[PDB]
RNA sequence: UCCCAAAAUGUAACGGAGGCGCCCAAAGGUCACCUCAAGACGGUUGGAAAUCGUCUGUAGAGCGCAAAGGUAGAAGGUGGCUUGACUGCGAGACUGACACGUCGAGCAGGGAGGAAACUCGGGCUUAGUGAACCGGUGGUACCGUGUGGAAGGGCCAUCG
RNA sequence: CACCCCCGUGCCCAUAGCACUGUGGAACCACCCCACCCCAUGCCGAACUGGGUCGUGAAACACAGCAGCGCCAAUGAUACUCGGACCGCAGGGUCCCGGAAAAGUCGGUCAGCGCGGGGGUU
């Protein structure tokens, strides 16, 4: 989740989904049906999830490494900095983005991790299987 | 340009016989005994300069 | 001295072995580098002042004080200052110093029976081990102060290292025996 | 005013007036040689208009 | 903290195909970017100056070293 | 190293000085002493040592010269100036140069 | 100085990062030559880093300092000679409400380097700064209150 | 440019570059040749430089082969966008009209155009 190294703070911004698959790394995947920033916790969530339904695996491979440091309001006011460097990193992610990638596990095995994972995301998303190479 | 304690000076300038004003920026840190260069005075201007005083 | 027995008593010797279509792709020296470390551990301007000498004495050349390379991590390290000592040996005088080596400060040393015969530069050229300074004609314990040592590299016009090893074994190249 | 008359108002014979070029006057000197005779001529028009009012009627 | 967004100016004073005097400042650079070409001149701070009068050349080399030069209009 | 006669050359600057360019080949015992234009692309008096030398060897440094200015003579040229490669102006060079010089 | 700044210039914020109030008798002028960081095998004070050796090497280095631009044909790195870190000037343009500020071919008195073309009116550029006023100081000889002088003032430097 | 070719020097400043490599040898070129003085290497004539042939084409330079690597790179379709209209509480998205890349694929290359001089066609 949270980066290593850095220079400090940001802004933000919507463009189209390009850098992402449809799929990679594994048979079948998730992808976010809708523009975001996706908590590092979040992640972790959806990560811890599929990690209780997958009891041995390997399989899973998460794309989605957030970096986007975000600041909030100490406790009130105005007067003063812009400030509040630690709230949480996020990873922007656009339609189409592949978001979760798993593999060696049944159809089903693929779809329940997936809806359970799925309900810890603030967007929508779906799952599907292989048939586009694009790069290599 | 501003002056107190510190290292290095602006010294003044002159010539043998002829009357001019350099005053051009010294240092006392590597070395500053001569001031001595050639400069140019009122009229016969050709001549060795003795920042020097 | 010498040099006609670089042409005569090696060069043949070569075409007659390994045979090249002509004189000029024989295995020849380009160089003798003599460079003497210094300071860090060990350092005094004085004792610059006498490693000048015996280093323009063996060689009759005059040596070269070497700054630093700027180069500054966590020990003793600066921007520059004398680290080293530096001879280059070309023609006549390369070949009185290397000769005044093989036939006698090599033949007489402690513990010597021979050079390491192990590939060196893998281009062909070569390097020396040398450690104690009074293994040397022009240095005895007659006339002393301390004990160090210095190093050699040995520049050939060579291809690989096995033609440069022969080179080096006509005037001939001590190994492992 | 009648203050500015020996300074630098001075006006012209097309009406106009005279104010050149202050860069380094006495204090602080020792940049080049040809800003310190960077002293000029010179003028603008645009406070010229309202200038010599200061200087009126002694032209 | 935060100060100072600096005026500077900068930019290409004299555009291609226009027609300049001597004297004339063609571009405001900071480094070489510009090099002067022909009937060009460069300045101490690498402002390119006009030596004669003329119409302004623009060269293009795939950049990296490009020049502004001074043919003559006549 | 090599970039040691491009920087002469690229020091010469003839489309603002107006003359022309005098280039000298010195590699070992033939010269080349070209006469070069400074805008076309062409090449004018052009004499050289590469015939008769006649048992001179870095002597014909001088000859060269003669010749040279010699053959500039016929087309009108006047204003030169001396390009050359790695090479250092100092003797034989020099002998080219004062040769082609005084025989202006 | 960079980002915001919306591919011209420009543009606010108690918006996001870092610097200046210096230094350099040469780190300048010119003239000549040298080419860097780094990785790999191989060398006695090494055993990550020292010095040397060869192989690779659009530079991944370097430029007193902060960044961006720039720089391999040098602005980088040694030396020779020197006081252009000049005087009297400005064709013509950048820029500013103004005041400032900036660059600059070229004329002359003259210099310094180079064999020569030629270069030089400080420094790779960009920060290292402050109007007037009152006064200190050197030079010049215009004013100087009946006249001849002086006091005082003025102009060219210049210090606070 | 009647032609082969070598030497100098340009325009073009990588589709003109490196590597594997084959030809060249007494015409040019290169090293090697010796060096007290010119001149000179913070030490070494290696590099400058000064006196010349033999020897050799090895290396360097020169030319020809070669598309492994570099560089060049369509068409198609996009991304985006001036202008014209709109949807959504919003994050954002669409439609009509023009303009239109970047990457990648096809494929294209190892250049091209001058001046001058020297030497060949027993």
């Amino acid at each position: 989740k949270r980066t290593k190294f850095r220079k400090q703070f940001r802004g933000r911004m919507t463009g189209d989904a390009k850098g992402g698959d449809y799929v990679a790394f594994g048979d079948y995947g998730l992808i976010a049906m809708e523009p975001a920033w996706i908590k590092s916790n979040q992640i972790e969530a959806c990560r811890i999830v599929m990690s209780r339904h997958f009891r041995r695996g390997g399989k899973i491979y998460i794309r989605i490494f957030p970096d986007k440091p975000v600041t909030k309001k100490p406790a009130e006011t105005r007067m003063g900095k812009g400030k509040g460097a630690v709230e949480y990193w996020v990873s922007v992610v656009k339609p189409g983005r592949v978001m979760f990638e798993v593999a060696g596990v049944t159809e089903e095995q693929a779809k329940e991790a997936f809806r359970l994972a799925g309900h810890k995301l603030p967007i929508q998303t779906k799952m599907v299987k292989r048939e586009v190479y694009d790069e290599a | 340009a501003k002056d107190g304690p510190r290292i290095i000076v602006k010294m003044e300038s002159s010539a043998g016989t002829g009357f001019y004003y350099t005053t051009t920026k010294n240092r006392r840190n590597t070395q500053a005994k001569l001031e001595l260069k050639k400069y140019d005075p009122v009229a016969k201007k050709h001549v060795v300069f003795r920042e020097k005083k | 001295q010498l040099k006609t027995k670089y042409n005569d008593q090696v060069r043949p010797a070569l075409m007659q072995q390994f045979g090249y279509s002509s004189v000029m792709a024989v295995p020849r020296i380009e160089k003798i580098v003599v460079n003497e470390g210094l300071g860090s551990s060990k350092e005094d301007s004085k004792a610059i002042d006498k490693a000048a000498k015996e280093l323009a004495l063996i060689t009759l050349q005059k040596p070269i004080i070497t700054k630093a390379k700027k180069s500054i991590s966590n020990f003793k390290l600066r921007q520059g200052m004398p680290v080293g000592i530096k001879v280059t040996l070309r023609g006549e005088r390369m070949y009185v110093f290397l000769e005044k080596l093989i036939n006698i400060g090599l033949p007489r040393i402690r513990d010597f029976r021979g050079i390491n015969p192990n590939a060196f530069d893998g281009r062909g050229n070569y390097n020396l081990g040398i450690k104690e300074q009074l293994i040397f004609p022009e240095i005895t314990y007659d006339m002393v102060d301390k004990t160090r040592g210095m190093d050699i590299t040995i520049v050939t016009t060579a291809k690989t290292d096995e033609e440069a090893r022969a080179l080096l074994q006509s005037m001939g190249l001590p190994f492992r025996k | 005013t009648h203050k500015m008359a020996k300074r630098r108002i001075k006006i012209t014979g097309t009406g106009k007036v005279m104010a050149f070029k202050s860069g380094k006057r006495h204090q602080n000197t020792g940049k080049s040689g040809d800003e310190i005779r960077g002293k000029g001529k010179g003028f603008v028009l645009a406070k010229a208009e309202w200038a010599r009012m200061k200087l009126m009627l002694p032209r | 903290n935060g100060r100072d967004s600096n005026p500077k100016y900068l930019g290409v004073k004299k555009f291609g195909g226009e027609v300049v005097k001597a004297g004339n400042i063609l571009v405001r650079q900071r480094g070489t970017k510009f090099k002067a070409g022909q009937g060009v001149g460069m300045g101490r701070d690498h402002t390119l100056f006009a030596l004669s009068d003329g119409k302004v050349v623009f060269i293009n080399k795939g950049k990296g070293a490009r020049f502004i030069s001074i043919e003559a209009a006549q | 190293r090599r970039k040691l006669r491009t920087r002469r050359k690229v020091r010469t600057t003839t489309a603002a000085s107006g003359r022309l360019r005098l280039s000298v080949y010195r590699s070992s015992k033939h010269i080349y002493a070209q006469i070069i234009d400074d805008s076309r692309g062409q090449t004018l008096a052009a004499a050289s040592s590469a015939a008769l030398k006649s048992g001179n060897k870095t002597d014909t440094a001088a000859a060269v010269g003669k010749a040279l200015a010699a053959a500039a003579a016929e087309k009108g040229i006047k204003q030169v100036v001396f390009d050359r490669g790695s090479y250092k102006y100092h003797g034989r060079v020099k002998a080219l140069a004062d040769a082609a010089r005084e025989g202006g």
